[PDB]
């Protein structure tokens, strides 16, 4: 609007906007502020130190400043040029902190502090071309709220069940005798109790189940109160601490009747990134080919990388020739290029590697010598393939391969690090970095790997990329750090002896915290600690608990935008690899120019699903064993069957047998059938006739056979058997780099995480005894324990040890307990010093984002393949690329919509009411007064609110019986179970007046609370009318029909995984809070499975790989008579464990990419062009004009019909004057009889439009020439009448 | 026709004929539970508590879980109504609802088997007897025998987008 517009020596002003210093300048007007924001240092209950005094003024000078900047400004453009939203928001960051001034001097509040955090969001509008990187970001997130939609309408569904049935279970206590003590074990979260049966004993000696409040973290998971169910459930979605709230639902209730609803919640929140992954790649693979692709940038792009090989090709011969008179000079290649140097320094290096892969943290006398002495020898060696390649090879040409311009840089740090400890004139803190330097000459194997020829390739594309978009992150992260010092400030004061740890009191504490949250580890810890901090749970505190969900929701996609321009780049470090392969071929494509009825038996289903019963029934013989018992009736029982199982499984031997001589062999598979009886044979013959358990272990190799008719791995994982010698390097790409890290992990991590158990003595000597443990710190209630050293059980001495422990960070799983027991480091054998050492965190998040950027990558290389595997079919197209494919499905196969209309017009007159959506929006308004009907259930209410509760829910019910009773009146049942949305209510509504029903008797009990679910579950009728989000779910349930055996490859995972450690991790007694309990247990099989789903979500299997070592008790009721009492369990845990993880996590991203196989069809629909919807359109149009289902429209009607469709698929407003009938005059429409015309040939002639067309000549050589492409579709012989449909849509 | 004519609900339905006459024997089958002091040794019944040392004797005394279970035989009976009708007159959307009431009626049984689980902690031992066994197996044949015939009843989502629900 541009203020009233004077002229005079404003243009002065203007002038002065225009000069180009403001980038200078107010660009480090920024940084300064942001400084200013570091180091201010918060102090808990009112407290200035000296530096927040100072800058406090100082804020008054960067308040100064933008207050000159901005209404300059405006007297320089004025209000039509501030419609710049980084000119809109800009002055809002200025506005608000000038009104902060006007409150804080006329006092002379507190939230009109945490405003001022957002000024580094100026840096956005004044650095340029950031402003496109958000850009990138928020025109991706629009295509999630069709999936963002689910979630909050799973957890509304999701909360409201667990309101139901867990309402107030959760208070009873384990207290002591009559005194007000919680009674936990020493490591144990205070669990709920209960002193009624069929939940917890409560035998810790001396206490009783009573009333109050020993609940969870400390008070924050009830499951009362609508507002806190959905943070429980927004607790277990995210797979980071759901485990304690089922063993505190199972130790409230009662085992095997909870499991059930966490297990359909995790199915359906690990589900949800299946969605989300694939979702997020829709658009990304469309912006690769359908922004660049539209351009051909790529081809520009290789070009010059293809003259950059010209280049650096042709120059080096001028720079050989010109210079180019020795014997030698050409003994250069004689040696250097020869096969016997590649073959010969690879030794030096790996004994380079085995000079290293020593290093324990004592080294008795041989390793401190000879590691020096290998600096002296091997160095020198490594010299002379320097110096000779120095001389003789050329030296311009040396340092024009960038892989040897590194190797001087090695040979550089080589001596010079060597001449200085000649001298030795210096710290050791200096000779300790030297030696980290001596961990450069492990890059030599980085000079290896053809593979990674691309792999630099996808670095150095990004690096104009990549490093702007770790500058939003960082951005992202530093906003929500300084915003965490000022909401939180450092309040987390608490007055206990618990060490809540992750403070915020500290800019760089704040900023490690953050990154924890990010990373999703333990931000229970976290957010726990921040509503205990403000008072309670309550209604202002529990408020800014939506500072960490956004912290999560909206701090974890920008993470996975950088994951997106990642998967562009190995997208172009493709077509660098394949069509390179291409022109490599084709240069030398240039320099090229009665035995009998045994087989009657194999081949019978009165044998096929007999040899499958005995393997289901094999398997259920392994599934349910004793295995701590001895002696007891099951092991006897079980004992007799898989002898027996084994005499059916016999004959199937021989009977094969005797089929095939020496040429049985020829099949692995048929070795495998064989050497399972063999081992089958002396697990019997032992027993009955007198370490026995691998001949127990090996039954569950039959199970395997039964995929032998499925090509589930002959399909999906077989196209990553083509990828997985690519992925052979990838995984040991990484494992390489979880080496070298190690290595610098060990260089400066021996001898340390070394502490006592009493926190005040440090040292060997000085650390045995006893001391005085205090529960919670009142300096009476003292208890005594022996002191010893607590060796911290993920140690860095050696680097097998090292690997063990930077895999841990991998599955970013317990690094908080790594990290902040890292920084504690002190002295080579002394234990921790509070917060020495602060800087040694940087290694963790290097480390971190390091792999956490490798492991994006190995997930890209699966998605580049899978389209790939798509293409090889559709390259004998002739067709539009799936378009005119889509519309060969269409217009031939789809029949007419089923559209009912009755007669007795009393019959009539409920009809027009039904399909008139006056009362659609009714049943749409009592569900959402049925959620809040349901969304209002208090704990403790009332007999006010209950009075209430009961009469609603019979109303309620009335309501939906006299709906169903209407539909039943017009569409009788033949015409209304034809939707399965009217039956599934029907099912609800059955299921609701019993909940009236037993609601009355009671009024006169476990389906009182089960039946109570059959409320909630009608909230699902609202997926019946969202249009947007019904045919994405519906695009989810056509795929898993179409994969089963992937899936059921992960529950072969669990059920060997299971039997395997049920043998063995068994005798394991089950004492509390040592995480191997009475819920996390061995011993049965179904435990088995949930603590083996327990690593798939990875809910700290870090814990429990220590809890099964050699040193645990042995359940006293199996074995181990006198005295031998700690020794059940083996050391096979580290290589369990740690290959479950593996397998299991690898098969489920084989199962998340192979949903890519059905539905990458759906996700890049061109939303411009031809999508679904309009087709799906077409067919409703039918359901006006024609109800008879007759499958043909009269031609008077047609023309009605092309009017009402929509313009972009049919014709537009303007209609017609001549066009939407001369579109049908331009087009093949028959007449069949009277004038009726059929579907097809309407639904062919409009759908030419869109696949365009030519004259007649053109469509009737088109006549065959669709005709002999669909002859080739049409797999079938058979179906005439698809050729009679092909004359009449060409017709 | 090849929804009725598929074996796979001719299969389905005569082991839901099964449980229907299974759980018709844990109607009247008074042997749930034994009551055992230590002789007044007794079964808990659905109708009669009957109490023996041959001197046996029957009575009575726990009111709900009749009048729970006579919903169970109430759906039973409506529930083979529909499909005997589904047969002969080829009415073949009749299995849905038919299916229907033979899922409820296992359930109303699962509320006794909690209603007489109950019946024991209330209170000499209590041990399980066979009639629990009729109900259990009972509860899994009407319960997983009716959506496997209620799925198999409804129609695919058939594979490709152009046939959607007809
Ligand atoms: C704790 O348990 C031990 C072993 O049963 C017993 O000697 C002791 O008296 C118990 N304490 C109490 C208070 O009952
Ligand atoms: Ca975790
Ligand atoms: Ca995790």
């Amino acid at each position: 609007f541009c203020l009233t517009l004077q002229n005079p020596l404003r243009k002065a002003c203007i002038s002065i906007v225009e000069w180009k210093p403001f980038e200078t300048i107010i660009l480090l007007t920024i940084f300064a502020n942001c400084v200013a924001l570091a180091v201010y240092l918060p102090m808990p209950e009112d407290d200035n130190n000296s530096l927040n005094l100072g800058l406090e003024k100082l804020e008054y000078f960067f308040l100064t400043v933008f207050s000159i900047e901005a209404a300059m400004k405006i007297i320089a453009y004025g209000f039509l040029f501030h419609q710049d939203a980084y000119l809109r928001s800009g002055w809002n960051v200025l506005d608000f902190i000038i009104v902060f001034l006007g409150v804080f001097t006329a006092i002379l509040v507190k939230a009109l502090r945490a405003f001022r955090v957002l000024r580094p969001l100026r840096l956005v509008s004044g650095v340029p071309s950031l402003q496109v990187v958000l850009n990138s970001i928020f025109k991706a997130m629009l295509p999630l709220f069709h999936i963002a939609l689910l979630v909050l309408f799973m957890v509304i569904i999701y909360a409201i069940i667990g309101l139901e049935l867990f309402k107030g279970k959760m208070h009873k206590t384990c207290y002591y005798i009559g005194t007000d003590i919680v009674a936990t074990v020493e490591n144990e979260k205070p669990s709920p109790c209960a002193r009624t049966g069929s939940g917890r004993p409560c035998t810790i000696n001396g206490s009783e189940c009573r009333g109050g409040w020993p609940g969870p973290n400390h008070g924050i998971t009830h499951f009362d109160n609508f507002g806190f169910s959905m943070l429980t459930v927004y607790q277990c979605i995210t797979m980071e601490g759901w485990t304690d709230v089922l063993y505190w639902v199972n130790d409230a209730i009662g085992n095997e009747w909870p499991w059930i609803y966490f297990v359909t919640l995790i199915l359906l929140g690990s589900f949800f990134i299946l969605n989300l992954v694939l979702g997020v790649l829709s658009g990304e693979f469309t912006k690769e080919r359908e922004k660049a692709k539209s351009r051909g940038t790529f081809q520009k792009l290789r070009e010059k990388q293809q003259l950059e090989e010209d280049l650096r090709g042709y120059m080096s011969w001028i720079t050989q020739g010109e210079v180019m008179n020795r014997v030698f000079r050409w003994k250069c290649h004689d040696l250097v290029k020869s096969r016997v140097f590649y073959w010969l320094v690879i030794l030096i290096v790996a004994l380079n590697t085995l000079s290293i892969a020593s290093e324990h943290h004592n080294q008795p006398l041989w390793l401190t010598h000879l590691q020096d002495i290998a600096n002296r020898v091997l160095l020198s060696l490594f010299t002379i393939e320097m110096l000779l390649k120095m001389y003789g090879l050329g030296l311009r040409q040396y340092f024009m391969s960038i892989f040897n311009r590194f190797d001087c840089f090695v040979v550089c740090s080589g001596i010079l690090e060597l001449l200085l400890v000649e001298s030795g004139a210096m710290t050791p803190l200096g000779i300790s970095v030297l030696r980290c330097i001596r961990l450069l000459r492990l890059f030599k194997i980085t000079k290896y790997w053809t593979s990674l020829s691309n792999l630099v390739a996808s670095l150095l594309n990004s690096i104009r990329s990549i490093a702007s978009l770790l500058l939003l992150l960082f951005l992202f992260i530093i906003i929500f750090a300084l915003l965490g010092m000022q909401l939180f400030g450092g309040r987390y004061d608490f007055e206990d002896t618990e060490v809540r740890r992750s403070n915020f009191d500290n800019f760089p504490q704040a900023l490690i915290s953050v990154f924890q949250v990010l990373t999703g580890e333990d931000w229970n810890s976290v957010m726990y600690n921040g509503i205990m901090a403000y008072g309670g749970p309550s209604y202002p505190g529990v408020l800014v608990c939506i500072y960490f969900i956004i912290l999560f929701v909206c701090g974890n996609y920008i993470l996975l935008n950088v994951f997106l321009a990642i998967a562009v780049d190995n997208l172009a470090e493709a077509e660098s690899l394949t069509s390179a392969q291409k022109a490599k071929a084709e240069e030398r494509k240039r320099r090229k120019m009665v035995r009998v009825l045994c087989h009657r038996i194999v081949n019978a289903t009165w044998f096929t699903n007999f040899i499958l019963l005995f393997i289901l029934l094999s398997s259920a013989a392994l599934a349910a064993e004793d295995p701590i018992r001895a002696e007891s009736v099951r092991n006897q029982i079980l004992g007799y069957f898989d002898i027996a199982f084994t005499s059916v499984f016999t004959v199937e031997i021989v009977l094969k047998m005797t089929t095939y001589g020496a040429f049985l062999h020829k099949g692995s598979f048929c070795r495998n059938y064989f050497n399972i009886l063999d081992l089958l044979v002396v697990a019997v013959s032992l027993i009955s006739m007198g370490v026995v358990k691998i001949l127990r272990v090996l039954r569950v190799l039959r199970p395997l056979r039964a995929i032998n008719r499925a090509k589930g791995l002959k399909h999906v994982v077989q196209c990553v058997f083509v990828a997985i010698r690519t992925i052979g390097n990838i995984v040991l790409v990484t494992t390489l780099l979880q080496f070298m890290f190690a290595c610098i992990g060990v260089q400066l991590f021996k001898g340390k995480f070394f502490s006592c158990n009493d926190l005040s003595k440090m040292t060997e000597e000085e650390c045995r005894g006893y001391y005085y443990v205090y529960k919670d710190g009142d300096p009476t209630q003292m208890e005594l324990r022996p002191r010893q050293w607590i060796h911290n059980d993920f140690h860095f001495d050696n680097v097998l040890s090292a690997m063990m422990s930077l895999f841990t960070v991998s599955t970013f799983e317990g690094w908080p307990q790594l990290l902040y027991r890292a920084i504690d480091s002190n002295e080579e054998d002394m234990g921790p010093v509070y917060n020495n050492r602060v800087e040694m965190a940087i290694f963790f998040i290097i480390y971190i984002i390091l792999i956490a950027f490798f492991m994006m990558n190995i997930f890209v290389g699966f998605v580049i393949v899978t389209f790939q595997e798509q293409g090889e079919t559709e390259y004998k197209n002739c067709e539009l690329d799936k378009n005119q494919r889509q519309c060969v499905q269409y217009a031939l196969k789809a029949r007419p919509l089923r559209c009912y209309i009755p007669k007795n017009p009393y019959q009539y007159q409920v009809w027009y009411v039904v399909t008139s959506s006056y009362f659609e929006y009714l049943m749409f308004a009592l569900i959402m007064l049925n959620t809040i009907c349901l969304g209002m259930q208090h704990y403790h209410q009332s007999e006010e609110m209950n009075h209430i509760s009961d009469i609603l829910n019979v109303a309620f019910t009335i309501i939906f019986t006299l709906e169903m009773i209407l539909k039943l009146l017009a569409f009788k049942a033949r015409g209304y179970f034809g939707d399965p949305w009217n039956v599934f209510d029907f099912l609800i509504v059955i299921g609701s007046i019993i909940d009236v029903i037993l609601s009355e008797i009671d009024t006169f009990r476990i389906s009182s609370a089960f039946f109570r679910l059959f409320r909630v579950m009608r909230l699902i009728k609202l997926l019946s009318r969202a249009e947007g989000v019904r045919t994405l779910l519906w695009t989810f349930i056509k795929s898993f029909q179409a994969l089963p055996y992937v899936a059921l490859l992960i529950v072969m995972l669990f059920f060997i995984y299971a039997v395997i450690g049920m043998q063995m991790f068994g005798k394991i007694a089950l004492v509390d809070g040592t995480q191997i309990n009475r819920n996390n247990n061995f011993q049965t099989f179904p435990q088995a499975v949930l603590l083996l789903f327990r690593c798939a979500t990875g809910e700290a299997w870090q814990e429990i790989l220590l809890a099964c070592s050699y040193g645990k008790l042995c359940d006293p009721e199996s074995d181990y008579a006198p005295g031998e009492e700690y020794t059940c369990g083996t050391n096979f845990a580290y290589y369990y464990f740690i290959s479950f993880y593996m397998l299991c996590a690898f098969l489920i991203i084989n199962l998340f990419v192979a949903v890519i196989m059905d539905n990458f069809d759906y996700l890049t629909r061109d939303w411009s062009i031809l999508g679904p919807h309009h087709l799906d359109e077409f067919k409703a149009i039918w359901a006006e004009y024609d109800p008879e289902a007759k499958g043909r429209i009269k031609h008077l009607d047609v023309v009605t019909l092309l009017r009402r469709i929509q313009p972009p698929l049919g014709f537009g407003k303007f209609c017609p004057h001549r066009v939407a009938c001369k579109r049908l005059v331009g087009m093949n429409m028959p007449l069949n009889s009277d004038g009726t015309v059929t579907f097809n040939a309407t639904l062919f002639a409009l759908v030419r439009t869109a696949l365009k067309i030519k004259t007649e000549g053109n469509f009737e050589q088109a006549n065959e020439e669709l005709r002999a492409i669909i002859k080739k579709i049409w797999k079938r012989t058979s179906m005439k009448l698809l050729d009679q449909v092909i004359p009449p849509i060409g017709d | 026709m090849s929804p009725t004519e598929a074996p796979k609900v001719r299969v389905t339905l005569f082991c839901i004929l099964v449980g229907i006459v299974l759980a018709m024997t844990a109607v009247v089958s008074d042997h749930w539970a034994v009551l055992s002091p230590h002789c007044e040794a007794a079964h808990f019944g659905l109708w009669r508590i009957c109490t023996k040392r041959g001197e046996k004797n029957c009575s009575y005394f726990s009111i709900s879980a009749a009048a729970i279970s006579v919903f169970s035989l109430g759906f039973l009976i409506m529930g083979t109504i529909c499909a005997l009708m589904a047969f002969r007159k080829k009415r073949d959307y009749l299995l849905r609802p038919a299916s229907m009431f033979y899922v409820f009626a296992g359930l109303c049984l699962f509320v006794s088997l909690e209603v007489m689980r109950q019946s024991v902690k209330r209170m000499i031992e209590y041990y399980y007897s066979w009639s629990f066994a009729c109900a259990c197996a009972a509860f899994v044949l009407l319960f997983l025998g009716g959506i496997s015939l209620l799925l198999f009843s409804l129609p695919r989502m058939p594979q490709n987008p152009w046939e959607s629900c007809m």
